[PDB]
This record gives structure tokens, sequence and C-alpha cells, in this order.
């Protein structure tokens, strides 16, 4: 009794031949298994669903009230364009290109591309590459 | 396997959301413009308001640059059921400002469902 | 109008004063503080001070305030006391259902008894604050008066103060106090039922005492499900949090 809300943040540009966007589970890496994805099938810019939730919120959406208290994000799949993102078996197209198998200068050079990018804020191979989860299911 | 074409996340009319300190167990309707609306106030710092007896004090709060905000309503097809660029943020007795998760383990982690 | 009516809970509380009678800046004078509303579990509670010349205190207890009345008596006496406003002078504070409610029940504790008290201290340091010639302070208490004299003396200690149990019939100022507050509380739950009655709502809700089955009879007929009572309410009352745990949707707090 109450059609379950949710919501969610998106990149500006997904607003603008037929419906376009799907929503996928998939095998997370770093072992996970089970997560979902959304995949906009004007070739692929990989989204990686991750949800906010905290113990003790809930939303008034409207005039109503849901009571997670959760936010989800969707932010383009992998890299340090997605970590200002989230700061408050199916693909095609650029696949060779964004292949280049497992280098420790893949590692080398995304844990310091990451780096420049948490160097821009104050914490404490370039875009979302849609293969940081094409090689934990593929090499293993 | 959940489909949700361009033309629902594009038109789709503004909501408002606030995010409450406190966790109401069942979604459900409600009157917000009877009991909560009329209870906000404005001051140097950001909103007062009540809620079950209890002092709240919020902070408007912008959806991260470069993003959009979305109500889907989980059952049909995905399908933007309103929008937003920006949320009151609620707290207890106190703004709740530098940050807590929100505004920021991060908080947040994986889906499924 | 209502425009602004409703921020008599933006600041949550309201002081309404006369103005300060010439005598009494320059002449001693004697200060009675006492209230009304401290019980219901609906309405205002309202705190108030009268005060005026030693030299005048006949027109008081020799007249005829200290002298258990009606509603109805109570409302004449205090125009008599608004007459002669040459030598005697007040204020109030109407503290509402719901700055009650956000005091009690904050993440932080504070009770009742603070609540009322500051209020008191509050009151009486306008009335030094306007310059009257203030020399002793009595205060009606229910209960044992010596800790409630304690700290009012701590604070004020450049005037005496007289915290007594039963001050309104000892003290004419604080006799007279009593009745402004009492006549008060009761314009500000008259003003409630007119503004409801006006809109079609139900304003029979009885004494407004938890405990009187009437007023627990209202308070059940309506409770919203998300969001409990309207602001009359004081939904810090023991009684108050009862039927919302068993008549409304269960919040958990950040009192994790």
């Amino acid at each position: 009794l109450a059609a379950r809300q949710l919501v969610f943040l998106l990149p500006e540009h997904l607003k603008d031949k037929k419906s376009s966007l799907l929503f996928v589970k998939l095998a997370n890496p770093h072992s996970g298994e089970g997560a979902t994805y959304l995949i906009d099938m004007c070739l692929q810019q990989l989204f990686e669903i991750k949800v906010f939730k905290e113990k003790h919120h809930s939303w008034f959406i409207n005039q109503s009230v849901q009571s997670g208290g959760l936010l989800h994000f969707a932010t383009p799949m992998d890299p340090l364009f997605l970590l200002l993102h989230y700061l408050l078996e199916v693909n095609s197209k650029k696949y060779y290109k964004y292949s280049s198998e497992k280098t420790l200068k893949w590692l080398e050079k995304k844990v310091n591309q990451t780096v420049v990018a948490l160097k821009a804020n104050n914490v404490n191979l370039k875009t979302g590459k849609k293969n940081s989860k094409m090689t934990a299911a593929q090499k293993a | 396997r959940i489909h949700l074409r361009p033309g629902s996340l594009r038109g789709a009319a503004p909501a408002k959301l606030h995010l409450l300190p406190c966790d109401v167990l069942v979604s459900r309707p409600a009157p917000v413009d009877r009991f909560f609306t009329p209870a906000v106030r404005h001051d140097a710092d950001g909103l007062q308001a009540s809620f079950r007896g209890r002092g709240l004090r919020g902070e408007e709060v912008a959806v991260p640059p470069g993003f959009a905000g979305f109500v889907m309503v989980t059952e049909e097809k995905g399908e933007g059921l309103i929008g937003k660029l920006n949320f009151s943020g609620d707290a207890e007795d106190k703004a709740d400002e530098a940050q807590e998760p929100l505004e920021r383990l991060w908080g947040l982690e994986t889906v499924p469902g | 109008m209502d425009l602004s009516e409703l921020e008599r809970d933006n600041t949550g509380r309201c002081r309404l004063s006369s103005p300060v009678p010439a005598v009494c800046l320059k002449e001693p004078c004697v200060l009675g503080v006492d209230e009304a509303g401290r019980g219901p579990v609906l309405g205002p509670m309202v705190y108030a001070i009268c005060y005026c010349p030693l030299s005048r205190l006949a027109d008081l207890e020799a007249l005829k305030v200290a002298d258990t009345l009606t509603e109805n008596e109570r409302e004449r006496l205090f125009a008599k006391m608004e007459e002669d406003g040459d030598f005697v002078g007040w204020a109030l504070d109407v503290l509402s259902p719901n700055l009650i409610s956000t005091s009690m029940l904050g993440r932080v504790k504070y009770n009742l008894n603070s609540l009322s008290h500051d209020t008191a201290a509050g009151l009486i340091q306008y009335a030094l604050d306007q310059n009257v010639n203030v020399t002793q302070v009595f205060v009606d208490t229910v209960g044992m008066p010596e800790t409630y004299q304690a700290r009012l003396q701590q604070h004020f200690p450049g005037i005496e103060v007289t915290v007594k149990a039963k001050a309104d019939s000892l003290f004419p100022v604080v006799s007279a106090a009593s009745i402004f507050a009492k006549v008060a509380r009761d314009k500000a739950v008259k003003n409630w039922q007119f503004v409801e009655n006006l809109q079609d709502l139900d304003s029979d809700y009885g004494s407004g005492y938890p405990n009187d089955p009437k007023t627990k009879a209202w308070l059940r007929k309506h409770v919203d499900p998300v969001f409990g009572f309207p602001q009359f309410v004081r939904f810090s009352w023991s009684t108050a949090q009862a039927i919302l745990e068993k008549e409304a949707e269960d919040v958990i707090w950040e009192d994790s």
C-alpha cells in the first residue's frame, strides 16, 4: 500500500532511435557479484549505481513520505572521472582501444589518475573505463 | 531487467524533497503541506521546523555539479515521477553542517534491488 | 488575518507588557511572579509579573486582590488592575504548546521545571531592564521552595527574592500576577477555539488537562498517522507520546 519511491542522481545529459536506457545486474568486481548498472544503449558510457543509506533517515517527497532515506547515485563507470561524481555480458564500440590488458601501469596510472582527482578536493587510461568491470569477469 | 526511456526523465515535473534525521517506517502518502511546510521558518542559519514535537534545523543542499535529481517510481518501468535540483537537509537541534556522510566508509554502498 | 498570527511560534513565545508606570522608576516596588498552564497537554503556559510601589500595597491587600473564584470574577478584577495603570505594571510571556514540545524533546534534555523558571527569571530580568525600582520579588511555586530560591537568589544578587509555595495568597502582588496569568491563558485558548471553529474544526477538547477523559478522547480522535497532533498539543507530555505510539507510524530518531 504505497508505490515505493526511488530518489536518484543522474548525469545531466541523459535527459537529452527508440527507448534508450536499461538497468541491469552484473558481476561486481572485487569479488562482489550482485550489483546494478545503468547502460546507455547509445553505446555504453557505463554507469555504476551505488546507494547512500545511513540509519534514521527518511524522505518527504511531495505530499508523501518514503522510508529509506536512500539516495541512489548513477556515476560514469570506474576511474577518476567518477571521483568528483559521488563527492557531493554485453557491450560495443571503443572496445579494442578500451582493452590494453592488466598492466601494473594501468593500476599505477589509475591510482594516480585518481590521485590527481583526489588532489583537487580535501580527502584524508582516462574516463569511466567500462573495463574495470570487464577484467575482473574476463581474466580472473 | 528494467528500462526507462529518456522521455520520462525529460519534462518530468518538479518535486520537493526533504530528508529527515528520522526514519518514518512506512512509505505512505502524508499531509506535508498541512503539518510540516507551514512550520518551516527562515533565519540567519538554514531553517527551523518541527516534526513529532522535536526541533529541526535545515540547510538547502544542491545536487552535485553536472547532475540532476529524479524521483523514480520503481514500479512499472523506472519512470521519472518528478524532478529536483535541490533538497532540504533537515537535522536535529542543529543545522548539522560541516560534513556528515550526506555532504561527503563514506557511507553508501552497492545496490542489489 | 493570521498572516502574522502564525509566527506566534516563529520565536516560539511571546512577551506582552504594560507601559511602566512612572512612580515605579523611582519608588521601591514589590514584584510578584506566578503562572498558568503548567498542567494542560493543550495550550500555552503563561508566566506573569506584577509590580507596584511599596507605598501603594494597601491598594492590593487592603483593597481587592489577595482575597477559589470563578473564570468570571477573575476577568473583572483584572480590569481593575488594568485600570489603575498609574501605579501597577505587568507583563507576561506566553509560551506556546510547541516551544514547550521542542524544548523538552531536544537531543539535549530540558525539563518543565527549568523551562518554567528560566521564563520566570527572564520576566524578572525584563523589569530590572525597564528600570523598575524593584526591591523584593515574591515568586509562587508548587512544592519545595528552597532550591527554587537558591538558584533565583544566586541570579539577581541585588534584590531580595522570596519564594513561597502558596505565595498567591500571602503577598498581593503574587496574587495579581496569578490572575493576569490565568486570564491570559484563557484569552489564549478562546482565541484558539474561535480559529478552530472559524474553520469548521472541532474545538471541543474538554478541560485541557490529561486525565480528564474528554481531553484524552479528543487527542485520540485527532492523530494523523504520519505527523500526529495539531500544534495545540504538547507533544512532550507523557500522555501525548503514549497515544502517538499506539495510533501513529513508528519513527526512529537519531538517538540511535
